[PDB]
């Protein structure tokens, strides 16, 4: 468990490790926006 | 020239944007290390072995000597928190510089400064960048030596008393030992560098590696490639990438075997037992159980005529019987007290097995690295109940896959770099088809 | 819940693209 | 002339009781108080000419002699069968679950 | 006109009927050694104690086998992953009993096959081709590494590598399923899709091109004579093929770019077989197929069997019988 | 079929008193059995000594009878061999040995009751499967 | 056996050195288009 | 007689390999 | 000096019995009021000889030499037992326990593999009377048990066994069973062997002895499927004696 003072952010921490995956997906939103040029 | 699906190849000759891509990517690496550690810690329960909890980064920190005490008991979780927060914080700085250099900064560097700019074909500049990074790497290896010798030491599973953190005061410097490893066979009983089984050799190897890297860095800052090297390589950015892809491939294959066989720099306290270890522990467990019932395990002939519990290896060593005869090269702290000069000592087996050795074998046999993709532990015919897949299976399989694909990446980019350098990566010139100016084979 | 965070973090990405596409930015 | 000696043994009291001379040690779990201590002693001190002989095992306490005495009707003895006692098979006969 | 340069010119010559090359310098001796030993062993080798239990398995023709049952038998479990060349044995008789030939063959073959892949790159470079045919071949090559090297490494013994024989291959398969539930593993499922889909697209492309051949011959001659080696014009009408196939499904499900089509033909089975090679290679480290044994239970807790539980019954049967004399303890951990 | 009070009714002691668990206690005890026991006792067998299982008829014949809540709670505090002759706390998880078996440290008295109740209820549901091993999978 | 071992060590060394020196003998230059 | 037969068929295939490679009908351009 | 495991491992020294210096020509006195044990008996075979079958009339074939194919897995070691003094001053060794068997297979000329269970199980070996001292002319003669090479759970390649397995040739459902009875019915042999141990070296100070041995016993009969061969085994032995 995190230290008590940071217990508030526990649900945030459970989600953080997936964030690098979102960067790969963001590349395809960007390319969709400019039309895969 | 490149389509959107090959879009990052548009960065080849934009040194400023390519710097941003690299630095932003470094931030992603440091981000994952930060966030994953916190996730693992948020989910950590100290009463459970680390390997029952799906942890791969916390075991790396514990191995460095932070947070653990005798036997690998977690005594203080704050060093885990710190390692994760500091990595997490640092990824913002790298992300910041990465996106700046990729979006806003100068698109190419060589107009802004002759120091930071580079041409891929400039062999002097390329080996200078290589030399700088060699020095950084050499410093990196000395940090581990520093931690081991001057800042609390490393976790030692072989330490007398169950394992403990231990400062290394006599790292091995004898190059016959250090380089002897590089020349051992990779086959069974030898194991190449994967067989390193004590921290003195580990620390000594890193002193050597740090010096060699620093020396090589200065060498490459001061020189340019000799003519034999100039005629033997392709000198382009894609060629350099392909070389590194081959190197990463080789290293991933090694790492796979390291985590699968080595229980020294991957302590079983943290990562769980190895395949060979758990198989040895099952023979140990039933040797103990049967001997307590009155069995004379030394003289018990099994169905095949070989000993039911004990037999000889092909070079004579007394070893555990059954199918685990294949795993007799296994060495571990819970088993070595029973070994005499001829292998397992029957007098020690009869008289000197301790309860802590019985517990450990029972624990390791029931935590063998077998499990399903959905994390049902045990052989493939086992029923649901036990949620478990060994960290060693996770780390071995993941890195075998990565190592394989990077070997394919090496082939892809090596062949393309050759074709591009000779001028036919885009296909065959209809007006100058080489085969049409060659004589036929018949 | 945990889905509150990942919603806020999830929308952030497409939000940058949208803001730049409406402001006609360097996309 | 060619007979399976283990099948033949199933036709004797070996097939219905715990044979103090032949049966694997895990069968002593079927009755209370016998496993593992008394089972260990019984197997180690085989063979026996008669079921009553187990009471003469040196070292037995009066509680252990009581346990055996209550269980004498579940025991038998037949001639030692080499195929059942070789290999250490009275301690581990290769049957688990 | 230096002597070393003349050798170098012959090794890399594009005029040799069979290209040699620098990869070929290694490939030719290792493949010959592996081939010669394999043929001799297949015909005449004595039985091998593959499982290390002094129970030799007869693999060769002269010892009572036919083409379907014969094999070069894997090396003894007593050897494990130890290197066992001829010169480590007290005698050839010892070396044969313990399965030495299998090691000699698979090591020479994997080396020679790896150089075969390199040779494909090398000649492509001498002919001014694009370079990636060798990347296609890395899929079968990786599969051979998986069953001959990687799986034995993870399991600790070349005795668990795939035998060099037809019935031995099926033995390897059956035992693999009992211990890894490979059928329920997605990388094998992807391999089936790469192999089924590869056969499908092979037949599709072959039938579409054949369907749209341009009339160039009479009914009394093979249509094949309507193509002459090296002619500049295409021999079929791809727009007619596209017009047929696009109407058979719908327009945008059909290719009209031949480069895209042939790249697709290359990529589908190659990637599928990469995954199945990776499946063997990761089940080597015992990360096994999905386990849904007793995953469905009713309101009381009764197990409600599914087809996964029936699979498990079959797997249990293979488990309990395989190597029926080699296990002394309840768990078959490797 | 459902988890009725009759199946949830198990012996409390050797004297013949009974106790009726709640569904909650049963599910709690199943979770705790998986956490602390299943690595060796999955399905009611014993991986490291298959001669001894968790079938009710086996537990009934142990000394101290263990086919009741009390006998099972006592076993988790001070395990003995099957004939009662020696204490085996140093090789078997128990509260007496939670220093060396750290998963036992945070088990409370009611956790023990739930674990014991799970062990006694499960053969009533699964029959021969519980402690039968792979033959009945 | 020792003779066999020595013979194989020499034969393998020979072929490996051919491989290494072969690819060090200006291999990039051996193509049909651009030699350098 | 069955060993002889298997080996014979196998030897014929190897000989066929030789002719199919070195005595093929040569591909001639256009 | 004594070596460690890591000095021995992989060398083949693990299969060799300890040796005595050629100067160890002493004598170990035997006090009959004392009791003694053999703390370690080690037997290292060096030669495996098999008797051939002479087929014709009264010819009696000889023992021919064989090649070992199962590597350095042959030695009996860590054997212990009581060493009694008998009323006539002969000593009797009574084996109690140890690694007292090794499966071995040797190959005869022509390719026939002969498997055998090299053993001294239940060895009782005795000297001549009036010993009072173990000397470099002391001989032990004894006999031992040779149980079946496979034990009762062993399954043949068609699933047949003694304590387990099929009782018939299930692949030939309507074959006449009388011709297959020898292969269908497994039996467990228990035979005896003979051994001589000749003391050639004695360390009178430490109680270690070493010397030469020869045993004769039967080979494997594959659970009654075929007739065993006669095997003669020669080698060296080492023993350590202690006051019990
Ligand atoms: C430049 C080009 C280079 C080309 C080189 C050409 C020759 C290469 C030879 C490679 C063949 C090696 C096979 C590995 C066999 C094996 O036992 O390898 C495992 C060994 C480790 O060996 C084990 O090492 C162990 C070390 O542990 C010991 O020490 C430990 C210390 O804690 C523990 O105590 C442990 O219990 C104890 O046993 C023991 O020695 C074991 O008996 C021994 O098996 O790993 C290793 O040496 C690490 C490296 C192995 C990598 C090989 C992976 C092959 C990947 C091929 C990729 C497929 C290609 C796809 C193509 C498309
Ligand atoms: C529409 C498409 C949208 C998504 C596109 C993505 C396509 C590919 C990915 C498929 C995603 C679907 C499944 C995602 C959910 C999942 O997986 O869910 C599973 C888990 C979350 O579930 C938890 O899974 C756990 C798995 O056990 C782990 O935890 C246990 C309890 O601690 C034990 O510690 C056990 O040993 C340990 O393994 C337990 O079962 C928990 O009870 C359960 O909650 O997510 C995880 O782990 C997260 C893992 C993600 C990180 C990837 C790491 C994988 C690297 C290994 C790969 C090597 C390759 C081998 C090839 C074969
Ligand atoms: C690690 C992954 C990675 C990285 C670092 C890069 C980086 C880059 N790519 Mg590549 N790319 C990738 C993956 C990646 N790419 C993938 C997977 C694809 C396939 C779809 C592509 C396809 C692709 C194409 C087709 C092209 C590039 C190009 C580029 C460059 C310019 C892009 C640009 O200006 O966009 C501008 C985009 C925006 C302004 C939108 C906003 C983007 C921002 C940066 C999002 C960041 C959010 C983040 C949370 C910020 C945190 C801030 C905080 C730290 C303070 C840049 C160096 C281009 C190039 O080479 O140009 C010469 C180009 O043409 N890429
Ligand atoms: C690269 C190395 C690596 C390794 C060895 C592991 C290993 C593990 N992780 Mg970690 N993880 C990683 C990268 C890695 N992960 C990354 C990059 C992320 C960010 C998304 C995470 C995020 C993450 C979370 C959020 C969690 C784990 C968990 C776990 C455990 C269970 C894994 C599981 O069931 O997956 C299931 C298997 C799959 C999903 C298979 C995916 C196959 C892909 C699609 C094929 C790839 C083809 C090519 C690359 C295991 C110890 C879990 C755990 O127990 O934590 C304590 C958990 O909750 N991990
Ligand atoms: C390897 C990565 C890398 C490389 C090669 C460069 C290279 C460059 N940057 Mg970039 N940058 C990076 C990372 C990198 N940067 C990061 C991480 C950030 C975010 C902080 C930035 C943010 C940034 C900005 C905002 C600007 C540049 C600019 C420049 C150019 C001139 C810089 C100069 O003269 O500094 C001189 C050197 C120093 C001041 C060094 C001071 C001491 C340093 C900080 C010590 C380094 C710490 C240590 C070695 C490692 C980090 C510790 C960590 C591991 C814990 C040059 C091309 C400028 C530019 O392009 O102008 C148009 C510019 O405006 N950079
Ligand atoms: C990231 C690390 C790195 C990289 C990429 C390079 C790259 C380069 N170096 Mg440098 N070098 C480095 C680190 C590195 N170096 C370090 C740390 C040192 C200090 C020891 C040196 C010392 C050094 C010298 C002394 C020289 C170079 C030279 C060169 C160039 C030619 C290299 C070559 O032909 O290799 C190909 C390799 C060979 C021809 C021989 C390989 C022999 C190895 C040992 C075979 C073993 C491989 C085996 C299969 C795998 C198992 C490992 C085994 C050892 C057990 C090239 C630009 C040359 C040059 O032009 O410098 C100006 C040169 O003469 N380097
Ligand atoms: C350090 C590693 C590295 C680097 C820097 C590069 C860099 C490059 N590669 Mg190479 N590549 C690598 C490794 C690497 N590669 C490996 C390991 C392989 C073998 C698989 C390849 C195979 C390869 C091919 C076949 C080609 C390149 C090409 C290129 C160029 C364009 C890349 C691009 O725009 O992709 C854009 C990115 C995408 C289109 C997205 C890729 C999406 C991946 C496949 C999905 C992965 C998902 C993952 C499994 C997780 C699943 C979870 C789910 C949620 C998604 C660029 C120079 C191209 C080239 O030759 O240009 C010169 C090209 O055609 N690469
Ligand atoms: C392996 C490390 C085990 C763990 C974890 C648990 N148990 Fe166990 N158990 C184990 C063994 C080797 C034995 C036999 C001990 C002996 O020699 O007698 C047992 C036995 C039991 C019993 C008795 C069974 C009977 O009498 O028939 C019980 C009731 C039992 N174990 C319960 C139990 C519980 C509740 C556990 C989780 C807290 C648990 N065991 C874990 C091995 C292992
Ligand atoms: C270029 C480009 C790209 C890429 C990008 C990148 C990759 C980036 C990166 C970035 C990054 C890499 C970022 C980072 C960030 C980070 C951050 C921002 C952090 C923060 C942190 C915090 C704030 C924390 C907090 C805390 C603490 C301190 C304690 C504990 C708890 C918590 C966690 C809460 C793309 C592909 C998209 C597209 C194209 C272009
Ligand atoms: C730390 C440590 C250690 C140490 C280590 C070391 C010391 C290492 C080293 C290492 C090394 C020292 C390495 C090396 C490497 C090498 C390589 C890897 C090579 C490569 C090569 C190549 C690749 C080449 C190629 C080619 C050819 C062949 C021909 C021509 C062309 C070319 C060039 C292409 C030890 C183990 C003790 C312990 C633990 C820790
Ligand atoms: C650490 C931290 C942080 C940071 C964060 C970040 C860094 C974030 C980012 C984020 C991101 C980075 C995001 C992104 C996302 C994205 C997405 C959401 C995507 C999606 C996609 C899709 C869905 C796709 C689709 C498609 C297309 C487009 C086309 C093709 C087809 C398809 C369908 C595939 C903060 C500040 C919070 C604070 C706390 C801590
Ligand atoms: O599957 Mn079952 O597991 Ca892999 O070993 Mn243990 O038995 Mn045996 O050697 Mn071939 O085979
Ligand atoms: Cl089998
Ligand atoms: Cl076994
Ligand atoms: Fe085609």
């Amino acid at each position: 468990k995190l230290p008590e003072a940071y217990a508030i952010f526990d649900p945030l921490v459970d989600v953080l490790p997936v964030i690098p995956v979102l960067f790969l997906a963001l590349a395809f939103v960007w390319q969709a926006a400019v039309g895969f040029r | 020239g490149f389509a959107w699906w090959a879009g990052n190849a548009r960065l080849i000759n934009l040194s400023g944007k390519l710097l941003g891509a690299h630095v932003a990517h470094a931030g992603l690496i440091v981000f994952w290390a930060g966030a994953m550690t916190l996730f693992e810690l948020a989910h950590f329960i100290p009463e459970k072995p680390m390997y029952e909890q799906g942890l791969i980064l916390i075991p790396h920190i514990a191995t460095l000597g932070w947070g653990v005490g005798p036997g690998g008991e977690v005594v203080d979780t704050f060093p885990f928190f710190v390692v994760g927060v500091v990595h997490l914080i640092s990824s913002a700085v790298l992300g910041f510089g990465g996106v700046y250099h990729a979006i806003r900064g100068p698109e190419t560097l060589e107009e802004y400064s002759s120091f930071f700019g580079y041409d891929w074909k400039d062999k002097n500049k390329m080996t200078t960048i290589l030399g700088f990074h060699l020095i950084v790497l050499g410093i990196g290896a000395l940090l581990l030596v520093a931690k081991a010798m001057f800042f609390g030491g490393l976790y030692d599973t072989w330490a007398p008393g169950g394992g403990d953190v231990r400062v290394i005061t006599n790292p091995t410097l004898d190059p016959r030992v250090i380089f002897g490893y590089l020349l051992k066979s990779p086959f069974g009983g030898e194991g190449w560098i994967v067989s390193v089984n004590n921290l003195e050799d580990v620390v000594g190897g890193h002193i050597w590696i740090g010096l060699i890297c620093i020396a090589g860095g200065i060498w490459h800052i001061l020189t340019t490639p000799f003519g034999w090297a100039r005629r033997a390589f392709i000198w382009s950015g894609e060629a350099y990438l392909s070389y590194s892809l081959g190197a990463l491939s080789m290293m991933g294959f090694i790492a796979t075997c390291f985590v699968w066989f080595n229980n020294t720099v991957y302590p079983s306290e943290f990562y769980g037992p190895t395949g060979p270890e758990a198989s040895q522990a099952q023979a140990m467990t039933f040797l103990i159980r049967d001997q307590k019932l009155g069995a004379n395990v030394g003289s018990a002939q099994g169905p095949t005529g070989l000993g039911k519990y004990l037999m000889r290896s092909p070079t004579g060593e007394i070893i555990f019987g059954g199918e685990t005869m294949r795993f007799w090269d296994f060495r571990g702290p819970w088993l070595e007290p029973l070994r005499g000069p001829n292998g397992l000592d029957l007098n020690k087996i009869k008289n000197d097995i301790q309860p802590w050795q019985e517990r450990r074998a029972a624990e390791y046999m029931t935590h063998a690295p077998l499990g399903s993709l959905n994390s049902v532990g045990g052989v493939a015919t086992e029923i649901n109940s036990v949620n478990f897949v060994s960290p060693r299976s996770w780390l071995a399989t993941s890195h075998f896959v990565l190592a394989f694909f990077f070997l394919v990446g090496h082939l892809w980019h090596a062949g393309r770099a050759r074709a591009a350098a000779a001028g036919f990566e885009k296909g065959i010139d209809r007006e100058s088809e080489p085969v049409l100016s060659m004589p036929s084979l018949d | 819940a945990q889905l509150t965070m990942i919603a806020m973090i999830g929308i952030a990405g497409p939000m940058i693209i949208f803001l730049l596409a409406v402001r006609r930015g360097n996309l | 002339e060619l007979v399976n000696v283990v099948d033949e043994k199933l036709g004797t009291a070996y097939g219905e009781k715990i044979d103090l001379n032949n049966t694997n040690i895990a069968a002593f779990i079927q009755y209370r108080g016998l496993y593992p201590t008394l089972a260990k002693l019984i197997v180690k001190n085989a063979p026996y000419e008669s079921v009553e002989d187990v009471l003469n095992i040196p070292g037995l306490t009066e509680r252990q002699k009581q346990i055996l005495r209550e269980n004498l009707e579940h025991f038998t003895v037949t001639e030692v069968e080499t195929a059942l006692v070789e290999g250490g098979d009275r301690y581990n006969n290769g049957l688990y679950k | 006109a230096n002597l070393w340069e003349r050798f170098c010119n012959w090794v890399t010559s594009t005029d040799n009927r069979l290209y040699v090359g620098w990869f070929g310098v290694i490939m030719i001796p290792t493949l010959l050694a592996a081939t010669i030993c394999f043929v001799i062993a297949f015909i005449a080798a004595p039985p091998v104690d593959i499982d290390g239990i002094r129970e030799p398995v007869s693999g060769s023709l002269l010892y009572g086998n036919n083409i379907i049952t014969g094999a070069v038998v894997p090396s003894s479990n007593a050897i494990g992953l130890h290197f066992y060349p001829i010169w480590e044995a007290a005698s050839l008789d010892e070396w044969l009993y313990n399965g030495g030939p299998y090691q000699l063959i698979i090591f020479h073959f994997l080396l020679g096959a790896s150089c075969y892949m390199g040779r494909q790159w090398e000649l492509s470079y001498r002919l001014g081709m694009r370079p990636w045919i060798c990347v296609a071949y890395s899929a079968p090559l990786a599969s051979a590494f998986a069953v001959f090297l990687i799986y034995p490494i993870g399991q600790g013994s070349f005795s668990d590598g795939m035998p060099l024989g037809i019935s031995g291959t099926f033995n390897f398969m059956i035992v693999f399923q009992a211990e890894h539930n490979i059928l329920m593993h997605p990388f094998h499922q992807l391999g089936v899709a790469g192999v089924f889909g590869g056969a499908l697209f092979c037949a599709m492309h072959g039938s579409l091109v054949t369907s749209s051949l341009i009339r160039e011959t009479t009914e009394t001659e093979s249509a094949n004579y309507g193509y002459k080696f090296g002619q500049e014009e295409e021999t079929y009408n791809i727009v007619a093929a596209h017009g047929y196939f696009g109407r058979l499904i719908f327009q945008y499900a059909s290719f009209n770019n031949s480069r895209s089509l042939h790249f697709f033909l290359a990529a589908w089975p190659v990637v599928g077989v990469w995954f199945t090679a990776l499946g063997i290679s990761t089940m080597a480290f015992n990360l096994n197929g999905f386990n849904f044994n007793h995953s469905v239970i009713d309101a009381k807790g009764n197990v409600i069997n599914t087809w996964a539980d029936i699979i498990n019954r079959a797997n249990l049967g293979m488990e309990v019988m395989h190597e029926r004399n080699a296990h002394n303890f309840p768990l078959d951990l490797a | 079929a459902e988890l009725t009070p009759e199946v949830l009714t198990v012996p409390l002691n050797s004297e013949g008193k009974t106790i009726t668990l709640t569904e909650k206690q049963y599910l709690e005890g199943k979770r705790l059995f998986q956490y602390a026991c299943a690595s060796c006792h999955v399905g009611g067998i014993t991986k490291t000594n298959p001669s001894l299982d968790l079938r009710t008829e086996t537990l009934a014949l142990a000394t101290p009878p263990r086919d009741n809540i009390e006998g099972l709670v006592d076993y988790m505090k001070n395990p003995t061999t099957y004939d009662g002759e020696q204490e085996i706390a140093e090789v078997h998880p128990s509260l007496r040995s939670a220093d060396i078996f750290p998963k036992m440290r945070n088990l409370t008295e009611k956790d023990l009751v739930a674990i014991a109740g799970h062990i006694l209820v499960e053969p009533k549901i699964l029959g021969d499967k519980w402690g039968g091993g792979k033959v009945y999978y | 056996m020792e003779t066999l071992k020595i013979t194989v060590y020499i034969v393998v060394t020979f072929f490996v050195l051919l491989f290494v020196f072969g690819f060090l003998s200006g291999d990039p230059a051996r193509n049909p288009k651009r030699k350098d | 007689m069955e060993t002889i037969t298997y080996v014979f068929i196998f030897a014929c295939i190897i000989a066929l390999f030789f002719f199919a490679i070195f005595f093929r009908e040569p591909p001639r351009i256009t | 000096q004594t070596l460690t495991y890591d000095d021995i491992v992989g060398t083949g020294l693990a299969n060799k019995c300890p040796t005595l210096d050629d100067t160890a020509r002493g004598a170990y006195p035997i006090d009959s009021s004392q009791t003694y044990r053999i703390a370690r008996l080690c037997l290292q075979p060096t030669t495996f000889l098999v008797k051939e079958e002479p087929k014709n009339k009264r010819q009696e074939a000889e023992f021919v030499p064989t090649k070992l194919v199962t590597r350095e897995t042959t030695s009996l070691d860590q054997i212990q037992g009581e060493l009694k003094v008998n009323s006539d001053g002969s000593l009797t060794f009574v084996e109690e326990d140890g690694i007292d068997f090794q499966p071995v297979t040797v190959q005869m000329a022509g390719g026939e593999r002969i498997p055998l269970l090299f053993t001294v199980k239940n060895l009782v070996a005795s000297t001549q009377p009036n010993v009072t001292s173990i000397t470099t002319s002391t001989d032990f003669k004894g006999e031992f048990n040779v149980p079946s090479y496979r034990t009762a759970n062993f399954l043949d390649p068609k699933g047949r066994g003694l304590a387990s397995g099929y009782d018939s040739a299930i692949a030939l459902p309507q074959a006449k069973e009388e011709e297959l009875a020898r292969a269908n019915v497994k039996r467990f042999s228990l035979t005896k062997g003979q051994i001589s141990l000749n003391v050639a070296k004695v360390d009178g100070r430490t109680g270690e002895i070493a010397g030469t041995f020869e045993s004769e016993q039967l080979s494997d009969d594959d659970m009654g499927a075929h007739e065993p061969h006669e095997v003669k085994i020669q080698g060296v032995f080492y023993a350590s004696i202690e006051p019990a």
